[PDB]
RNA sequence: UGUCAGUGAGAACAAGAAAAACGACUCUUGUCGGACCUACUUGAUCAAAAGAGUGGGAAAACCCCGGAAUCACGUAGACCCACUUGGGACCGAGUAUUGCAAUUAUUGGUCGCGCAACGAGGAAUGUCUCGUAGGCGCAGCUCAUCAAACUGUGCCGAUUACGUCC
RNA sequence: AGGGGGGAGUACGUUCGCAAGAGUGAAACUUAAAGAAAUUGACGGAAUGGCACCACAAGACGUGGAGCGUGCGGUUUAAUUUGACUCAACACGGGGAACUUUACCAGAUCCGGACAGGGUGAGGAUUGACAGAUUGAGUGUUCUUUCUCGAUCCCCUGAAUGGUGGUGCAUGGCCGCUUUUGGUCGGUGGAGUGAUUUGUUUGGUUGAUUCCGUCAACGGACGAGAUCCAAGCUGCCCAGUAGGAUUCA
């Protein structure tokens, strides 16, 4: 497909649960409310 | 030393399409041939090419 | 291959998780339904692939929210110690489906080739002590379309050791 | 007896000795260290005490030579884009890529070259355009025809922005590993000329610098522990999409 927070279209696009945050990796680009505890 | 396509064209009109229909005794009539049914009014005129005429702006098939 | 065992049939029975909304139409004094799935019935007075209509859901609603593999079975099934009726990989013909575009992309499909490999496989080398190893299946993931991959849930479920430091 | 280290206890002369050798003893040339002791690290086919199914024992299942899928190497080709190469390469770069993605190749295009400060307004190098031509591309880029024209597009410099280009040995952030072990650091005091050391230490216990004891250490800070997340048993909450109980039927 294509991405909306980059225009790269490569370095892999997440479209799981209707979000993109893997053309800007979510570890760097957090505050989506996710956490790791386990 | 070839640039292929794109060059200067210098084309189109000079003082041609100078005015509308000349007047002041009777009206004498235009340079070219008429355009029936334009949508931009009859200030557009049609080509002479292959016995066909064509409107470069309202894109009609009409012939002479 | 005989410790699913290879082609046939029937029974009982599982769990996370995915899903929906387009400035596109219609609707009004400030605006509703179509790109998700699954149900049901025609798809057999004659195949599969596959066509279409009705019906519900933003999910503890989705029809019993949960099912067919491992398993069970003597129904007195069939095969039966063979590279076969064990395995597939090559190869040709046909058709439908997906898509902006297919050039085996399609592939859940027909039906050829199987009498092509391979019979537990030299040296070498991997990793786990418990619901684990091993065996098995499903979903998510990616996304025109395809999962022998990856991630997660569930099922069947041991032998040996519980010691030492070479 | 010695005057940086080599050259050399060599050479020449000379005295002693049967000989092997002994005494005496240079230079040419070359080099900027050689050497002494202590300390902290690292290594040892050194020692001692411990700890790990990434180590081994017992032993269950594979891979390793077939037929396939995938990655890498090689060679190939117009291009076969490229990062990574013991472990912390190699179904890895959420990388199951056919047009898109795309680095790379075969060709065309745009202005993104914006910014007019030095120039062309009307009729411009122009915006849009049927036919004809251009060419894979009737495509309007281009060129001819003729039409539609804002004067932004266009002309010359300077200026510029854009990039999946290199450099990860310019660099930020992030991740891997060292290291899945129990390790780490300062103040004051003690010791040493100093580098350093003591605290952080003989013993026992523990996965553990985890504890008790002891001491030129005393009192502290992190990691560990604990706080968190999930699982197993349970109380309270507790019912209309959770599911049972009895009768009527």
């Amino acid at each position: 497909r294509h991405c909306v927070i980059c225009s790269n279209q490569k370095a892999v696009i997440r479209k799981y649960e209707l979000n993109v945050c893997r053309q800007c990796f979510r570890e760097n680009a957090a505050n989506i409310g996710f956490s790791k505890l386990r | 030393p070839i640039h292929r396509h794109k060059l200067e064209k210098m084309r189109a009109l000079k003082y041609f399409k100078v005015t509308e229909n000349d007047d002041g005794s009777f009206k004498v009539e235009r340079t070219r041939d008429e355009c029936p049914n334009p949508v931009c009014g009859a200030g557009v005129f049609m080509a002479q090419h292959k016995d066909r005429k064509y409107c470069g702006k309202c894109h009609l098939t009409y012939a002479a």
